[PDB]
């Protein structure tokens, strides 16, 4: 049963559009069941299901269900992989959200082979241990790694100034005088960045930017953290 | 008042061919009569407009969308991608059919049919209808065949 | 009472060394009481106290307490600001940690003006709302903003290459030929970074790097997020 | 290999309608198979080329002229002026028909039919044939309908 949780840690975050709200979600489906993690950037919800739960719930939701749990799970996997990987891909699904106190019920309304399909995700508040493993620790790791990049680019910029100063030191004149770069000084670059650029650049919004520019680094950090 | 007679195969008798006759009045949606026969016995059932709409709810399908599925399954206007299965128990007279997808199938409908008292009468009426249909079609095919000949000539000269 | 929580959100994370473990902690003390938040990078603990609680607990801890809560709170603030702001500053305090199921008890043993002093922080698991406001959201904002920096530095690097090429295009010769920089290509820079540098760069460890290289960005993101 | 299915009324049962199915191979003259059904039981018989020629002699009719009478009587291609009567005895399985003139009628033909063991199989095959015929006709009616539309246009422009 631990396999589902293991595969979940490696999954990136996808972006989903719901009734009025958008959610961030990662999911891992096998023949054994599934593990799902959802967040609205205020709270985090979790659900892990096995084959017994699948059969019971599918029978109750789709009254004329004559299918093994494995096939139902495979249909959910096939329905959700295109829809998540690109939030603009037209998968035959429609989502609704119900918040019952601390629980989140994610409802799916779809059509497979001209037949309607129903599934409800029963999510409880994610344990703090998973919030740490899936968000905090990786997010903190990403920030440290990005800060090393900034540092390596700044050294690279200082190296190019030593090169430009070698041209200025010698008998080297610029032709197009609109090309002159101001020598790079990190302290002033940060100061202008923090006043001029930070306001929009740190806006998390609906999590779309996070899913669009960082999932590659997210997957690299999680794999690193897990050896 | 329309009708369709289709040839079907039951799961409990893949050997023998059965016939399904569905009749209605200006949409299946308003209700219909279904008859099943093996050329010896006959089983009939009625489906009210109310039952149809009820079935469309129990299945979680839009009423019109549901009637569309019935047309493909019962009036043999099913696509190659639409595979239908039919089951019947001569002991319970219960008739039901399912749609078959990739290794999974789903109950599409069910009827409690009643064994007919006068099968011969029913079979005779069905055959009568077929002959009238064959007749009407042949006549039209002839009228269109002559019009085709007239136009062929009229075009030339 | 809301003022404490509000001031807590603006506080940066400090590093603390305990019995066997190290903790991350932020605190906001006033004459009204305090708000504290602690994390071991696995769980997050919180406590908010008022003047009534201070008096009762101080009396029970320091059996010869003859002080208003205000003064006791000011001593805690004056004892902990130097010790936190620089984890190498010698403040007369010593810490111990006891974990009772879901709760954390942070014990302080200090000496003020040659007199011993005792205080125990009684922390319950932090609500998910606080974990989001104090960790997740700001950490996510930092990663986005750092990713903008990288992007702005790469554009700066490509701008300096157009300048060096303008020298090579013209009557310009290098004097010290050991100064020539390789033209900057972000794609190869990332590929070498992800294989060669990421493994150590994203090592969260005991949270010390986070408190040492990122708190400035943390405070700037939190202030931004809160308008 | 052709066939015609006609509806007929027997003198001994003017109430019920019966069906006559005649099948042959490239002329009635070379012999044919006749089947009678009431939708429950079925009776079959064969008529050889020799029997036909013999019957034409016993009646004092030119063979081809006789076969013409059979077509009108058995393949329901009878004129308004041509009135035919059919008789059948379930007890003897003897089948015979006469042509009716002004208050006088004359034996036109007679067959000793045999009660079929598997009526259902026979009835099912007959209905199957009817449905195939309805199908073939519809296809042709459609093909001719389009060819009619194409010629209508080709004539105009």
């Amino acid at each position: 049963m631990e396999e589902l949780e293991q595969g979940l840690l490696m999954q990136p975050w996808a972006w989903l559009q719901l009734a009025e709200n958008s959610l961030l979600a990662k999911v891992f489906i096998t023949k054994q069941g599934y593990a799902l993690l959802v967040s609205d950037l205020q709270q985090v919800w979790h659900e892990q299901v096995d084959t017994s739960v699948v059969s019971q719930r599918a029978k109750e939701l789709n009254k004329r269900l004559t299918a093994p749990p494995a096939a139902f799970l495979c249909h959910l996997d096939n329905l959700l992989r295109p829809l998540l990987k690109d939030a603009a891909h037209p998968s035959e699904a429609t989502f609704s959200c119900d918040c019952v106190a601390d629980a989140l019920i994610l409802r799916v309304r779809s059509e497979l082979s001209g037949l309607p399909f129903y599934w409800n995700f029963h999510c409880m508040l994610a344990s703090p241990s998973l919030v740490s493993q899936h968000l905090i620790r990786p997010l903190m790791g990403m920030s440290l790694a990005l800060q090393c990049q900034v540092r390596e680019l700044a050294t690279l910029l200082h190296m190019k100034d030593l090169e430009i100063q070698d041209y200025q030191e010698s008998g080297a004149t610029l032709i197009r005088d609109r090309l002159k770069t101001e020598p790079f000084e990190e302290n002033s670059f940060l100061e202008q960045f923090m006043i001029e650029k930070l306001p929009e650049a740190c806006s998390i919004g609906d999590g779309k930017p996070f899913v669009m520019n960082l999932q590659d680094l997210y997957m690299a950090v999680t794999t690193q953290h897990h050896h | 008042m329309e009708r369709k007679i289709s040839r079907i195969h039951l799961v409990s008798e893949p050997s023998i061919t059965h016939f399904l006759q569905v009749s209605w009045e200006k949409t299946l949606e308003s209700g219909f009569v279904i008859t099943l026969t093996d050329g010896h016995s006959a089983w009939t059932g009625t489906v009210s407009e109310s039952e149809i709409s009820q079935e469309a709810d129990d299945m979680a399908m839009e009423k019109g969308k549901y009637v569309g599925e019935l047309r493909k399954a019962l009036l043999s206007g099913a696509g190659p991608a639409d595979v239908y299965t039919f089951n019947f128990s001569k002991e319970s007279c219960y008739f039901f059919f399912e749609k078959n997808l990739k290794d999974v199938s789903f109950r599409l409908g069910s009827f409690n049919l009643e064994k007919v008292e006068n099968p011969a009468e029913v079979i005779r009426e069905l055959i009568c209808y077929c002959l009238d249909t064959i007749a009407e079609n042949q006549a039209k095919n002839e009228h269109l065949q002559k019009e085709n000949e007239r136009l062929l000539r009229d075009w030339n000269d």
